[PDB]
């Protein structure tokens, strides 16, 4: 009844995937063959996969996923991977060739031949489904494929649907850390569909989560494959009560009317809470009121902006485990009497609580530690314009110049897109003040 | 005889009107199955009130469960006493509110309003002489708030000679989970005001103060809380189930309750309340159990009695008591709070006595009071409206449904003119 | 030859008709099923129970009383105790909803359903009666039904008949003790009734009665079963005259002949005495002098009002027992020597002497203590006025603020009525007042 | 030769009535069972006066019992001497008067008057030559004061020529069992001036006073006041039963009684009364017996002989005394009492001796005595009328039987009258 389908688009997007979907299969206990074993066998599962994956025939669960991507190497590791068998090779669509970190050849140059494939697996999908809540899909801002193929995939959506939810996972490029030369060019351009089609996007930013797994995981080089295993967590988190059952629910429908006041401001930031090691478990006595004190600190958080300089508009707490209701209000009593945290002054109550019975899963192999509760922050904050300013001052610099502008000209872009961006961009900043002022 | 439909709406109202039923059960001695396994002719004399006789000595509650999630209904099936409900009585939606009183009432109530208006109508024939209706909701909530106040005013044109009773829970003022409480809680009085007769408060910050200090509980559950609120139902209409020297039914009560139509919110109370290690100590008296009712801190809403003036007080005794202890009891309540009281009026206290003591207690009583104290409750509500109004927050959620800008002012004006006439009369 | 009819209405009247039921078996010795042993219980049976008793079939005695009620719970239990064998069940008229304290639904909504059934029923032992003296109806003045279905039930009595009295046993709500908010409106609206269509009204006061038998009884918490013993006695003193044999008899005619000056003043007291307890009983010798002057002294009187305030108009005693004639001459002498007590000059001998043979008669498991001798004492006095004063005081404060008159006025009563009440209330007092005046 | 028609009247009259002819037949030696068992031969002799023959040796007496409730007829047929009376002299109404002069004349009075002048003219036939009729009633009830009063009306017209004999008390100064005994009083005096030819004034007061004093008894009952009225009633007509030296009729004692026909209102006396400790020590002779009759304590009416003076004075001699001795006392009295004897008239008394004695006593006298100090009786009962009349109590009763108002006021004038006449004779 209540279904969901998940997009992949980018190299970025299916190895993030790949990590997501073997946390969702070990919550359930399907193994990666796709058969559900004896321990669950299909019981009391009307909801617990039927969300995420879908029955055929006797003993075989299929994912409702696409794979889509424009070069085959990084599809060739999953069509070679254990997950071979779980995943419908129908939905892993491949490329010929990638778009070379730019966002015309993902949008007009290579875009609109391959998107016609792309668009009749997604039919397929919801005919098979009853209710779709919503879309999810992940992609990054930097990669050209991330920034173009999602961009004309995105606007093909609305136009088909146009009624329901599409929530989106993004990779905001780092204030100091770049692996890429024309990374404003490909964010600034990718700036306008996000904010005119999805109506929520978590920003998360590498150089945050870097830190996190140093410090608070104690790792001394932290890789790409540990970052991935943390961003299913909240992944996990903010789809476990749709999927599990807990005394206050909170369905993927009431996350946009209980964080947006106006259409605009749709920009939330994640926070994950605890995160240790076992070692520190053992020395360590976890609490309801611990772990929301460490929500709030701007150390813990995932985004490299400071939320103290700016201020709190709405916040959404969701827990997971062993969680009462009467600990929850007693800790977020105690949050409005702290004068360092600041709320807006026309939002009188700013608090959403949500509790799930199933506890998190911790994956074999993964540096989490195995912790009875657990809490997903989803908190809009004006403190992000500072994340936008500092890649709006670099596109300038570039812009000015007009260097490598004519590798997108080349593919079919104009300067006009380049300086509309800008002013839409520089709008969306102004907006996010106005609405900060006090009365 | 007389017979009473009990409409439940919402995840608040479902679970609370669950436990009700388990008390009503246990009272009337009904296993979970449906058998009578009770020892008393007084039992069966009265059952049809609340439940329906059935074939092999069966029988169902006259209950409707209405929500706009399955999720709920789920839950109380496969839970303790489920399958005594009917099945036909479970009617659910599909989509939900989400804490959304303009799809409830307009975008999506409207759709299952009428699929529940069969089942409800469908049991009035069946009853011999109907008494009243009761429902259950959340004011905080989208389904409750929403569509549960549509459904008080289609029965009130079908049926404009019966009583309307909701026993509602309201918004706490420091206990918040969700960002639109007033924008719901406003909209939902306007339409309270007009159709339903009388209308008791329930506070889940007072709730826990009970739970915490007259009961000395370690931990709090959200079935303690309705546990009290069930219990407080048990006794308003025990005279309707059982005998007694002193009888008031609810119409009874409703006359003695209100001395205009507008001014019909009460505060319910319980007593007494005594936590394990001071059963052993305390004495069951009638003074004893006076002095529990008439203090702030066994009141079931936020509100404290002692800024205001008492309008009318209803008490209802259960249990074998002299009566010229009670008459005394209360006489000397009134005469030593004289200031507490109001002036125009000689009598505040009407008093009734059931024979049929409550489970596990020699003695009981319920305490329903229509004090001046509940504008403050509605004057916090107004603050939080208008600061969200004033910068037109979360309206865009509202108007996409349908509403518009007017519709909201002019239930903010009548909630203003409601806390006008409690204060007038107050400071009369 | 000679027969009465009694009438219950409400729920105070037929708590009360239960016991004085019970008390009637037991003088006659009538067993509660119906049959009455006449092999030991030798007797007459000319007047002992012909005149509330009508024999049946073979052994069979049914009361000639009529139990009507708006609700049904209170006459199930009449139905289902002892004495369900006792009445004929077509006596017992039972209703479907209550008068919920509003004396416009006992008298126009639910008053006229109901109304034609239970005079059926009185003229059906109307025509079984051959010679009928009167008809006495309990009720209370607070409750709505009391009040409302009560008075309707005497209009059309006076307009059926005509020609017999009718006796009113009505409870008067007391100053301090009350049960309900709405009482001052149903005690002024019943006012037309006892004052033109009753020939002679009785009042007694529950908070009189609860300290006699703290004080006289040492019964610290009495209850209405107790109350209701009291009551019954005077009952069945002032009848006892019809029902058994006596030196001087006087009927229920001689009581109106030399109690009522006049056509508008017919609300005499009741005063019952000795009333004491085993313990006292045998500490004490119950003379004819002594028991006198207990009746007169203003602490065993059965209201709440000061009779020395007042004046005395009419006395009437009446004498159970053995009970000699020289003796009762002797102790009124000593009564109208005292100067505390006063009589009106207009009327120089205001006593009537009634003695009896059939001593009082204790039914067991009581409170009262058996006793050879018993008087009752009918006295009408001005101080009655006293007691209209209270009531009136709270009606013009109610009536002030128009408190819960739309409840009266929605069931189809109109405000002018309630004033015209107010005027009859008035002008009854007032006439009380003119006679005692000294000339 | 001559008969006498007795009638009872009220329960006041039944019960003296019923005691009078118990005190008859022990001296005519008849059993209750209606035969002869007496050892002389002078008891038959004259026993057609009172007793009617029957079938074999069977006497039933010329009483008619008149009421207007059958109580006062049961308590008399199962009495003692009760089965002896004709069942069909048993005329009794079912509603009764209510001690209401008004309901037994003009009411419902009239619906029985009918059926008793039937049985008294059949009665009245059977007598070769009646001489009179005499009555027993109470003047402060409602039936024998005024059924009493209808049949002496009615009588008197049928016969004018027989003599009419009225034992009626009166009521008692401080002594008093009704509260409209002065309307009562006076009503029936009106009728009994102008139509009786001669009444009996007795006092209840007066009876126990002689009980207290004279008898010396303790428990005073109803009984003892009756047995004395009726030794009376059998010492003004002894000389019809019974022989004697110098015999007088109930016609020769009232031509030397009454100087004038208003003038007709006596007082009663018995003696010798002694006590049953002072029987040694009293002396049975005429000397003793004479000193007796004028005496204050030994008089049946509260009135007091020495305040007026004494009109004519008649006393009957029972037993064997010498006439010298009879024929001196007397003419002692009147010289030493010559204050308390009127001057006009030269020799005030008269004397009677018959041969007879009563029962048990061997010698025995009656006194009856006219004097003037019978006005303070009436100026008691005017005074008692004039304060209820001013304020018109107790008087819709009385109207609502057919009466009127002037009725009352012609009523009190001529009472008022009457003490006039005894005021004017005293005084000159
Ligand atoms: C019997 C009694 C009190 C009492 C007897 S003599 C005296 C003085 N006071 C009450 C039970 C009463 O039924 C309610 C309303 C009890 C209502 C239920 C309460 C609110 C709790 O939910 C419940 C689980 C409890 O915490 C417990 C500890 C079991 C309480 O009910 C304890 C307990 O026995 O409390
Ligand atoms: C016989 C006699 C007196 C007497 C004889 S020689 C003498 C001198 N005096 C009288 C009866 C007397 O005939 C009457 C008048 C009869 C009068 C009856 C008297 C007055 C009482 O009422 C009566 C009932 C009594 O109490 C009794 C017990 C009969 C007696 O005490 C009354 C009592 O003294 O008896
Ligand atoms: N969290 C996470 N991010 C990754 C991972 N791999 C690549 N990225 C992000 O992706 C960026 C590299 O470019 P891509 O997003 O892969 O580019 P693309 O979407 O394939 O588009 P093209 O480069 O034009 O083919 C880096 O800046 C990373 O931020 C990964 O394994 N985990
Ligand atoms: N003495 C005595 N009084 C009673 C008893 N029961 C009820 N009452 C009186 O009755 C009042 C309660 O109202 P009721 O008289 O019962 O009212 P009702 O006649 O039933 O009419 P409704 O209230 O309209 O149904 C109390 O205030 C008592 O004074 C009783 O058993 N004994
Ligand atoms: N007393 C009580 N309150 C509850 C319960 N469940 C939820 N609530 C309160 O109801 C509010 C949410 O109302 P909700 O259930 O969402 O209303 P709905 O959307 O109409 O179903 C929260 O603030 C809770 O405090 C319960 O079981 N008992
Ligand atoms: N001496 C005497 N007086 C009586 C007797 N019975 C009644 N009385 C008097 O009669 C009065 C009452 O008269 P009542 O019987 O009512 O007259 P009624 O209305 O004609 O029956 C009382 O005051 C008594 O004093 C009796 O047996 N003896
Ligand atoms: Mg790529
Ligand atoms: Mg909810
Ligand atoms: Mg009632
Ligand atoms: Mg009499």
């Amino acid at each position: 009844m209540r279904e969901c389908i998940s997009i992949h688009v980018g190299q970025a997007g299916v190895q993030i995937g790949n990590a997501c979907w073997e946390l969702y299969c070990l919550e359930h206990g399907i193994q990666p063959d796709g058969q559900m074993p004896s321990d669950k066998t299909i019981g009391g599962g009307d909801d617990s996969f039927n969300t995420f994956f879908s029955e055929t025939g006797a003993g075989k669960h299929v994912p409702r996923a696409v794979f889509v991507d424009l070069e085959p190497t990084v599809i060739d590791e999953v069509r070679t991977g254990t997950y071979r068998q779980l995943f419908h090779p129908e939905q892993l669509i491949t490329g010929k060739e990638d778009a070379a970190n730019n966002y015309a050849r993902g949008h007009y140059t290579i875009g609109k031949e391959i998107i016609d494939l792309v668009l009749d697996r997604i039919r397929k999908l919801a005919d098979q489904c009853t209710g779709l809540q919503g879309f999810l899909v992940f992609h990054s801002f930097g990669g050209g494929t991330g920034s173009g193929f999602t961009s004309l995939l995105m606007e093909r959506l609305s136009v088909d649907y146009g009624k329901k939810s599409k929530l989106e996972f993004s990779i905001y490029p780092a204030p100091q850390v770049s692996t890429a030369v024309v990374e404003p060019y490909n964010s600034i351009l990718t700036t306008h569909t996000t904010l005119e089609h999805s109506d929520c996007a978590f920003m998360v930013d590498n150089e945050a989560i870097y830190d996190i797994c140093r410090r608070n995981l104690d790792i001394e080089r932290p890789t790409y494959t540990n970052l991935n295993r943390l961003i299913g967590q909240i992944v996990s988190s903010i789809t476990a009560s749709l999927r599990f059952d807990g005394a206050l629910n909170v369905d993927l429908t009431e996350f946009q009317t209980n964080l947006v006041p106006y259409p605009r401001i749709h920009f939330p930031l994640a926070t994950y809470a605890p995160v240790i090691s076992a070692e520190k478990a053992y020395h360590e006595q976890l609490s309801v009121a611990e772990i929301t004190n460490a929500c709030f600190e701007p150390a813990n958080q995932m985004v490299k902006c400071d939320p103290r300089h700016g201020k709190y508009m709405a916040c959404c707490l969701l827990y997971r485990g062993d969680v009462v209701p009467k600990d929850v209000n007693a800790a977020i009593a105690t949050i409005k009497t702290k004068r360092t945290i600041q709320f807006v002054d026309w939002c009188p109550t700013g608090f959403k609580v949500g509790i799930n019975y199933q506890p998190p899963t911790v994956v074999p192999g993964g540096d989490l530690a195995k912790v009875q509760r657990a809490v997903c922050m989803l908190s809009n904050t004006t403190a992000i314009a500072e994340a936008w300013a500092r890649l709006d001052h670099k596109f300038d610099l570039m812009y000015a110049k007009r260097a490598f502008v004519h590798w997108y000209v080349g593919e079919g872009m104009e300067e006009g897109e380049f300086s509309e961006a800008r002013e839409d961009m520089a709008a969306l900043e102004k907006d996010y003040e106005e609405v900060g002022v006090d009365s | 005889m007389r017979e009473i439909v009990h409409i439940q709406a919402g995840q608040c109202g479902n679970q609370i009107g669950a436990k009700f039923w388990e008390v009503i059960s246990d009272e009337h001695g009904i296993d979970p199955s449906g058998n009578y396994v009770g020892d008393s002719d007084l039992q069966l004399e009265r059952i049809s009130v609340y439940y329906n006789e059935a074939s092999s000595h069966k029988y169902v509650p006259r209950a409707i469960l209405v929500d706009l999630e399955p999720g709920t209904m789920d839950s109380v099936r496969s839970g303790a006493f489920g399958h005594l409900f009917r099945p036909d009585n479970f009617i659910f939606g599909q989509s939900g509110a989400g804490n959304n009183w303009a799809k409830g009432h307009y975008t999506e109530g409207a759709e299952l309003v009428d699929s529940v208006l069969d089942v409800v109508r469908k049991e009035c024939e069946n009853c011999d002489c109907l008494q009243g209706f009761q429902l259950t909701h959340s004011l905080g909530g989208g389904t409750g708030s929403g569509m549960g106040t549509l459904l008080i005013s289609k029965v009130r044109e079908e049926y404009p000679d019966r009583i309307m009773n909701t026993f509602s829970v309201v918004p706490s003022p420091k206990v918040s989970d969700t960002v639109v409480e007033p924008y719901n809680a406003t909209l939902s009085i306007h339409q309270l005001v007009e159709n339903t007769d009388e209308t008791y408060c329930i506070d889940n910050e007072a709730l826990y103060d009970i739970c915490f200090r007259t009961l000395k509980l370690a931990t709090p559950t959200y079935g303690d809380l309705n546990h009290l609120v069930s219990a407080t139902m048990s006794g308003v209409t025990t005279s309707l189930r059982f005998p007694g020297q002193l009888n008031a039914d609810l119409r009874k009560l409703a006359v003695n309750m209100v001395p205009f139509p507008r001014l019909h919110f009460f505060m319910p109370g319980f007593a007494p309340l005594t936590a394990r290690g001071s059963q052993q100590y305390r004495a069951l008296t009638v003074p004893e159990l006076t002095q529990q009712m008439f203090d702030a801190k066994n009141m079931m809403a936020a509100c404290d009695p002692r800024h205001g003036r008492y309008l009318t007080v209803a008490t209802v005794f259960r249990g074998r008591m002299s009566m010229k202890e009670v008459d005394e009891q209360m006489l000397a309540i009134q005469s030593k709070n004289s200031s507490y009281f109001v002036e125009w009026i000689p009598n505040n206290v009407k008093v009734a006595v059931c024979d049929i003591p409550p489970r596990g207690l020699k003695m009981s009583s319920t305490f329903i009071g229509n004090s001046t104290a509940i504008q403050e409750l509605f004057k916090r509500i107004s603050e939080q409206f208008t600061a969200m109004f004033r910068r037109k927050a979360f309206l865009h959620w509202y108007t996409g449904e349908g509403m518009d800008e007017m519709e909201f002012t002019e239930a903010e004006s009548n909630m203003n003119d409601l806390v006008s006439e409690y204060q007038q009369y107050q400071d009369a």
